[PDB]
């Protein structure tokens, strides 16, 4: 039976800017490299 | 009639609600913002068992062999039991019934209290305590109609009361029941009175916020407290009207549906 | 018809697509083992554009802008263009039309190959080669139909094949696509065949479990690029096409 | 469906969390170790 969602179980996950964040983090984690 | 006491988990404990948050998270996100499948809901489950077990006792993620007597050191539960018989003393002479689910903590916990000198034994189809595996409770419910003249409930974890209470008929004793303050048990305290569509929902998303009371010395304070004043309350009639424990506080704010 | 340029991923791009798996790891595995609810499906299909994004190029998860030349780098795709017509010379005279599913990335790509005076520019409505956005497909169908006699066409990735072989008509002149090994594009060729209802549950479970070199990145897209133009100069013939198929990824189906 | 095969070979759900659990009551067992010493 269908449920109204006042709220969300963890406040600080975000699934879609987890994934943007972590893929921008490891390509200029590699630029890091590029220099080094 | 049925009376919590609120008892503060270890550092051990939170860590482990934690990581298991953590390690659900994308499971309890998708499950609790919406429809989800059957497969979802069967994690799901594993997630409250897991938070259950965590709330029984963190050695249930032991590996080892270990030495009873090591436990009451991460549980609340086992230095509350040990505290309550220790300040009850010969003079008082109830017998007790306590109802857990788990085999292993049965035989821990009825081997550790014996070692205390508290005369504790293990229930099966007249001591100071029975310890009752919340799967043998069929038999018991004869026995707890007949020693209602004298015969006080202990339910060391919600998981045995939700069984026992289901199976058995409501009975007629006193009710003490061990909720760790912030787990799975604090939830299904507060979200018992639904048992509606968001039950599930509800209990997850609190257990989540919470896990996304202080130190050792603390908790040890806090826990011969209570324990004293539960044991003074008992010597003295088990007044319902001088019950001497704030109850648990309520967490319906932190529900995420309905 | 359609003859595959199979081009090697960098090893940003194979750490991006081992990360991306690892990101979704949970929802991999639940929506390829067993049936999944409507929500899972939409996040599967951020995984699968993920996947693309990084085999048309990483630097699309570049936060700041850049100047061309840092960017075939780390695509071969890019690499294998310049070389194409590095190697075609001025001998060479029918018109290639490009298309690629990225605004950015063709702007990018035109203003790099015109970098090395290679005649490239964008199509808006004769150079030695178009840079068409796949959006803008539906005018170019009508303009391939005229120049069968000498127009031949490259699919940058697998998302500007599909748009623009179905919107336009069948095209009847060359058609190239360029495919890198290992990745979601390598997958959807793999199993286009079927048409059916275990495409996505493989495409995803063949590419979790293949994400689960520089110099020689370069040798290899470098014979690569040779190899085509020299085919290409000889009159593009069937039988002498040099370039090996890709691999059958069907033996790493999770379903079906 | 019929489903012959994992995506991801060496994952599995809920033995890695029988896993991380057990893991980290290992770690407070070294801290506990490490407070007694020092």
């Amino acid at each position: 039976i269908e449920l109204e969602y006042k709220r969300k179980p963890i406040p600080d996950y975000d699934f879609m800017k987890g994934l943007e964040t972590t893929l921008q983090e490891l390509y200029v984690e590699h630029q890091s490299k590029k220099r080094r | 009639s049925v009376l919590d006491i609120g008892l503060p988990m270890s550092a051990l404990q939170r860590k482990m609600m934690h990581r298991l948050v953590q390690y659900f998270a994308f499971c309890i996100d998708h499950f609790c913002t919406g429809p989800s499948d059957s497969r979802i809901q069967e994690k799901i489950r594993l997630f409250i068992q897991s938070a259950h077990n965590i709330a029984k006792h963190p050695s249930l993620y032991d590996t080892e062999v270990r030495n009873f007597s090591s436990y009451a050191e991460n549980s609340s539960k086992f230095l509350f039991l040990q505290e309550l018989f220790k300040n009850l003393s010969p003079s008082y002479s109830k017998t007790f019934f306590l109802f857990i689910s788990n085999q292993f903590l049965a035989n821990t916990l009825t081997q550790w209290l014996k070692s205390q000198n508290i005369d504790a034994e293990l229930w099966a189809e007249h001591p100071a305590i029975w310890i009752c595996v919340s799967k043998k409770a069929p038999s018991a419910s004869h026995f707890l109609q007949s020693c209602p003249d004298l015969s006080a409930t202990i339910f060391y974890d919600i998981e045995a009361y939700m069984s026992v209470t289901s199976s058995l008929p409501s009975i007629q004793s006193l009710v003490l029941r061990l909720i760790h303050l912030g787990s799975i048990e604090h939830a299904i305290k507060c979200f018992q009175s639904s048992y509606n569509a968001s039950f599930l929902v509800n209990i997850v998303g609190v257990v989540a916020t919470l896990s996304s009371s202080e130190s050792h010395s603390s908790i040890t304070e806090k826990t011969r407290d209570i324990a004293k004043n539960v044991a003074t309350w008992l010597k003295n009639g088990e007044n319902f009207s001088s019950w001497p424990l704030p109850p648990l506080m309520d967490l319906a704010s932190l529900s995420v549906a309905e």
